[PDB]
């Protein structure tokens, strides 16, 4: 008795249930009018599936910065809840939001 | 019949020790590889070994 | 301006990203991950019938042997992939450098020339004659091997002894 | 105005539920979980309208045999005040609504029927965290449990004959729903609809030996800590024992 033999795997399979019940990011990014800074809005988002890729349709061009997280590995994480604060400021006060 | 039973029993025991933490984080080894860093993984692997 | 705040509180995580799934392949030795259940083997069609809330099946030894596919709600049997011992049979280097190989406990069709299927396993490199002799090199389940005429490794059935009446 | 009166009765080996989601075939399996012990003393309540709250600890077994439309749901909480979160469940002929909020519950709540109004159950709602909507003689049994921030409900409906409630026999409760609420539960109450009797028992840590048939259904069980005879069956891992000393 000299050797041992085992066949090796050749492929990888991952199976998960269907994707549905998407989070309402479209309502926040596209609406009638954004709130007024002193009186801003806070929306609580929970119990849904969030895909941070459809964002680019609603024009996040001028600025996109992410503290504490990574813009790519966002949908790879799970959180208890997420908030969305939206308002309107002048084009020169954006630097103050940090 | 007795002889046969004895042999069978032994085999089952040898299987059941596989699904045991043995004082480690978990019995599954691949999870210990995935979650943990090489410094702390070695002691767990040695413990299971 | 939109500001997003991510919170990890002490509660079950109910906001996650999408989890993509690949296709389903059968009759192959593959690694699989069914809804968090990770393993490897061969997936075949099952005849079992789970209850509507049950997701996978375990054996008497507490090993997973069946699984339900999350998208199409069918049952699949999980089977371990082939493994075994490899033994080498020789006439002795004083006689020849030819050898035969035994694969213990596998079919000759499972990814292993004269090939022969026995009860012990798959035998490669030997010729299976009929007429019997005394056992020379035991193989198992009544099969023995020898070096006979030109000269080659042959396999045969064990012969108990001369008939008398 | 509702008045409640208590009496006592016997469990008779009821309250068994599937603890896992694993299919098993013709196997005896030993588990350790929160169960209702065999032959225990459970409380029988008679509510009449011509009601203090109940404690919640390590889960509750609830049973009823009313001809429906009288009992509608339950209230779960820890203070039943505006300063703590509370869970509310109401059933109608069409749907089931589960909500966790910061309620200001009234003493002796009930549903008013004239349209079904909820101005006699609470006064304010305040912050609401989780909401869920789904689908809605005879004996109906429920098991309520709360572990690691998950609220689990098991249920079963059984057509019963004779005139005895909680009859003799075996029936296992399938999982009904699991809710990720992550709140604290210490007390609970029952809701009535006005234009009732029920059974309450408490769960305890316990080890059981369950029997699965070839179709994957639980058919019988053994409680280890009941009798010396039932402990031998669990050391031997078998439902029959032969003559001797163990
Ligand atoms: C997940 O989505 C797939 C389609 O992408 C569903 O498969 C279809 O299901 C419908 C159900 O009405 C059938 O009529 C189709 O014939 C199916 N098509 C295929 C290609 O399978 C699947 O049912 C969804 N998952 C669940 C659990 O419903
Ligand atoms: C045994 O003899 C038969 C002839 O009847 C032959 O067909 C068979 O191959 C023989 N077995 C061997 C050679 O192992």
């Amino acid at each position: 008795q000299t050797s041992n033999f085992r066949v090796q795997p050749t492929e990888s399979i991952v199976r998960f249930p269907n994707i549905t019940n998407l989070c309402p990011f479209d309502e926040v990014f596209n609406a009638t009018r954004f709130a007024s800074v002193y009186a801003w809005n806070r929306k609580r988002i929970s119990n849904c599936v969030a895909d941070y890729s459809v964002l680019y349709n609603f024009a996040p061009f001028f600025a996109f910065k992410c503290y504490g997280v990574s813009p790519t590995k966002l949908n790879d994480l799970c959180f208890t809840n997420v908030y969305a604060d939206s308002f309107v400021i002048r084009g020169n006060e954006v630097s103050q939001i940090a | 019949q007795n002889v046969v039973n004895h042999n069978a029993q032994a085999l089952n025991t040898l299987v059941k020790q596989l699904s045991s933490n043995f004082g480690a984080i978990s019995s599954v080894l691949n999870d210990i590889l995935s979650r943990l860093d090489p410094p702390e993984a070695e002691v767990q692997i040695d413990r299971l070994i | 301006v939109v500001v997003l705040s991510f919170e990890l509180l002490h509660a079950p995580a109910t906001v996650c990203g999408p989890k993509k799934s690949t296709n389903l392949v059968k009759n192959k030795c593959v690694n699989f991950n069914f809804n968090g259940l990770t393993g490897t083997g061969v997936l075949t069609e099952s005849n079992k019938k789970f209850l509507p809330f049950q997701q996978f099946g375990r054996d008497i030894a507490d090993t997973t042997d069946a699984v339900r596919d999350p998208q199409t709600l069918e049952i699949l049997d999980i089977t371990p992939c082939s493994f075994g011992g490899v033994s080498v049979i020789t006439p002795g280097t004083n006689t020849s450098n030819q050898v035969a190989v035994l694969y213990q406990g596998v079919n000759c069709t499972e990814v292993p020339s004269n090939v022969f299927q026995t009860r012990a396993g798959c035998l490669i490199g030997a010729e299976y004659v009929n007429n019997s002799y005394e056992c020379d090199i035991p193989i198992g389940a009544g099969i023995c091997a020898s070096y006979q005429t030109s000269q080659s490794i042959i396999a045969y059935k064990m012969h108990l002894g001369a008939e008398n009446s | 105005l509702i008045t409640r009166t208590q009496s006592y009765t016997n469990s008779f080996t009821r309250g068994v539920y599937y603890p896992d989601k694993v299919f098993r075939s013709s196997v005896l399996h030993s588990t350790q979980d929160l169960f209702l012990p065999f032959f225990s003393n459970v409380t029988w309540f008679h509510a009449i309208h011509v009601n203090p709250v109940l404690p919640f600890n390590d889960g509750v077994y609830f049973a009823s045999t009313e001809k429906s439309n009288i009992i509608r749901g339950w209230i779960f909480g820890t203070t039943l005040d505006s300063k703590t979160q509370s869970l509310l469940i109401v059933n109608n002929a069409t749907n089931v609504v589960i909500k966790v909020c910061e309620f200001q519950f009234c003493n002796d709540p009930f549903l008013d029927v004239y349209m079904e109004s909820e101005f006699r159950v609470y006064s304010s709602a305040n912050n609401c965290t989780f909401e869920y909507v789904s689908q809605p003689k005879n004996l109906r049994e429920f098991v309520f449990k709360n572990i690691d921030g998950y609220f689990k409900i098991y249920s079963k409906h059984t057509p019963i004959n004779l005139g005895r409630d909680l009859p003799q026999g075996f029936s296992a409760l399938e999982p009904l729903v699991d809710l990720p609420i992550g709140i604290n539960i210490t007390r609970f109450q029952t809701l009535l609809a006005l234009h009732a009797a029920y059974y309450v028992g408490y769960l305890q840590p316990r080890t059981f030996l369950l029997k699965y048939n070839e179709n994957g259904t639980i058919t019988d069980a053994v409680d280890c800590a009941l009798d010396p005879l039932s402990e031998t069956k669990c050391t031997l891992k078998s439902f029959t024992v032969e003559k001797g000393i163990y």
